[PDB]
């Protein structure tokens, strides 16, 4: 098996800061040539890359949105976790994560996705 | 980032017919193109792991052709199981581009 | 007897070669190919009694040309392996042919004519496509051009360059001809799918 | 006395070329003006009696080398004034290397190894203008590149030419010299004032 | 000397069929080489170029109204004719004729250029 | 046809001044460009007929440069006689294209 899973808060107010974390097995990111990704489908839109995170620690960021995104790794728990801030009701979407292998670069297993949702 | 159009935004296709998918990339992407089949409700899979390699348990209706700004993803004799959106993504930059997505519907 | 022919007959195995070279829109390499099909078929008809009298210029410049032909079919196979933009594409296309030139002559029989061209190249290559690996952080070339070009065309190499310098110490008339044959292999097997630069 | 060194020193009026043809971004004409200067330079270094000691190749080389150099660094230069899109500049450019090849080899002093380049060249360029001339109803490349490049380097060309052909049987020691200098200067005014497909 | 001279109608209606007519002295279009351009300022518009026609009697229209121009010659009078059918009110334009050359291809003389207007 | 872009559509400029207008060409057009001062109530004058050779009969103080997509025409010092509107014209297809123009005015 391969597996990796999506948490955060849901639902919560815009002018926020959101912390999404990515739960993952089958693999460890201390892999030689492994990487996790974060990518979202925002509600009704064509799917959006976010940012990359590697097995030397090199990281990358989506550049319209990179001034407000933070990931970073624990591979003692093998999770991933990114921060979205000042999130903004275009941040309604359906967020993801993706493990990316060195033998081929695009992404080959996703987890299931989460629901975020920025209201009053 | 390289932007790119999937040319049909959603197909009405006969169960047990042919079906194809054109993108056209804004640059010249070097072969590197994957295809994923976004089942609603669940994680996309991969189908086409480079322009035409599919990826290993595939069945083998699902095959991709195309070279430098124009690829093609095709199905042979489509199954209702068949029946999802449709993404094309670029990979050749590290800035990953998806097109707008393919909803396939059944007629 | 066959074996009069076999050696000089065994040299149209590049003729597939300058084919699918031309049809794959590598101009410069199928001249390169026919250049050599040309001067290893007249060098070997030559040297076999029965049909010397056939050929037309002296020994000294078929043999220093299908020695020459061979090298640098080997390095424009290479340098097509690895695509180049156009000044460095035009800089060691020219590398090889001056490098190879003064090695056929400097030491024409010598095993450094083939042990240059082949070492550069693959410096050449294996610098670009770290360089690539490191950039993409994935092996570069995808895994089906090693399993379906670089795997084969560089077994082919090493199948060739073993009948060529053990094993026609044991025979010369078959194992000559499965060199010319196993070679053209190489030369195609090296060669992309599609020449880019074309457009 | 001078006259032992001349034909020797004189060899580096190709500095310029190689220099300036370096910063036009010709990197492949670069390496051939370089590659002459050096097997022109050790050509006559031989044979001068008084530095003949330095030499290190056998005269058959060095002989060669300076003659083809030469020949390729025409047929460089020609080929490079007339700008080729990708496959037909790698074709031609190869084209050029395995005919002077073959010239320099059958025929080593005849004035072939020179008029089969030139002709050949001015065939393939005048073709080239003249379809040009006829899509554009006009003097395809301008007057000011006629009057500043094409007019200059073949002038220059000329000169050299009837230098090495004719005013050699005169003296060898300063009109070879004038050979050296003359020849230098037509490989810089044929060269474009940028290589274009450097991007 | 080398000069050109445009007339015409000047004011017409529109939905009509309009000749313009250009003159020169100095050359003549008989010369190799030689070509005669149709060039109009539309009003208060960028310079947009009509027509070619050659010594040779070859012919070049503007793909955006190539179906309303004719150009024509006559090299006993020294005279080069254009007309431009179907006429409306982005025609109202200063409409000028230049003589191209071999030696260098733009055009090196112009005429004083003359008023085109087409209204009710 | 080849679209170009004069950069200013306009230029207020003191007289002794130098001054300079920038054309883009929407391709690479070869260095056939040639730079037209438009005097109003009169036919064009040809200035420059390739991207830096000067016609006949004009001051030196006008020169051109630049090569692939992007030219720059230059005055050095300009006289009350120079105040005029500045065309560029493509002419590397037979399709001719001008730019915008480009109105001087004396400060
Ligand atoms: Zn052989
Ligand atoms: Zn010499």
């Amino acid at each position: 098996q391969v597996t990796l899973k999506e948490s955060g808060p849901g639902i919560l107010q815009p002018s926020q800061t959101l912390s999404l974390t990515c739960s993952f097995s089958g693999f460890s990111l201390s892999t030689s040539g492994m990487g996790v990704s974060w990518i979202r489908k925002p509600s009704g839109k064509g799917l959006e890359w976010l940012a990359h995170i590697f097995w030397d620690d090199d990281k990358r960021y989506n550049p319209s949105l990179k001034s407000r995104l933070t990931i970073s790794k624990d591979t003692s728990s093998n999770q991933v976790f990114l921060m979205i801030t000042s999130i903004d009701t275009a941040d309604t979407a359906t967020y993801y994560c993706a493990r990316r292998t060195w033998l081929l670069h695009a992404m080959d297993y996703w987890g299931q996705g989460t629901s975020v949702t920025v209201s009053s | 980032d390289i932007q790119m159009t999937q040319s049909p935004s959603s197909l009405s296709a006969s169960l047990g017919g042919k079906v194809t998918i054109t993108c056209k990339a804004s640059q010249d992407i070097n072969e590197y193109i994957a295809w994923y089949q976004h089942k609603p409700g669940k994680g996309p899979r991969l189908l086409i792991h480079y322009t035409s390699t599919l990826q290993p348990g595939i069945p083998s209706r699902f095959s991709g052709s195309g070279s430098g700004r124009d690829y093609s993803f095709s199905i042979s004799n489509l199954e209702p199981e068949d029946i999802a959106t449709y993404y094309c993504l670029q990979y050749d930059n590290l800035l990953w581009t998806f097109g707008g997505g393919t909803k396939l519907e059944i007629k | 007897v066959a074996k009069l022919l076999l050696p000089t007959l065994s040299s149209l195995a590049f003729l597939p070669t300058v084919s699918i070279a031309t049809k794959r829109r590598f101009y410069m390499e199928a001249m390169v190919y026919l250049f050599t099909m040309f001067f290893v078929a007249f060098s070997h008809a030559c040297d076999g009694p029965g049909l010397s009298v056939l050929c037309f210029m002296r020994r000294d410049i078929l043999e220093y040309f299908s020695i020459y032909g061979t090298a640098l079919s080997m390095w424009v196979s290479l340098m097509a392996l690895a695509d180049f933009d156009e000044p460095q594409r035009s800089t060691f296309t020219m590398l090889g042919v001056l490098t190879i030139a003064v090695a056929t002559f400097h030491d024409r029989w010598g095993y450094g004519v083939y042990s240059g061209p082949i070492g550069t190249a693959t410096l050449i290559i294996a610098v670009k496509w770290l360089k690539k690996m490191k950039e993409k952080k994935g092996l570069y070339p995808d895994k089906s051009i090693y399993t379906q070009q670089i795997g084969p065309g560089l077994c082919f190499g090493a199948l060739a360059l073993m009948l060529r310098f053990f094993f026609e110490e044991w025979d010369y008339t078959y194992v000559h001809s499965f060199y010319h044959c196993a070679l053209a292999m190489s030369f195609v097997l090296l060669l992309p799918k599609v020449n880019k630069k074309a457009g």
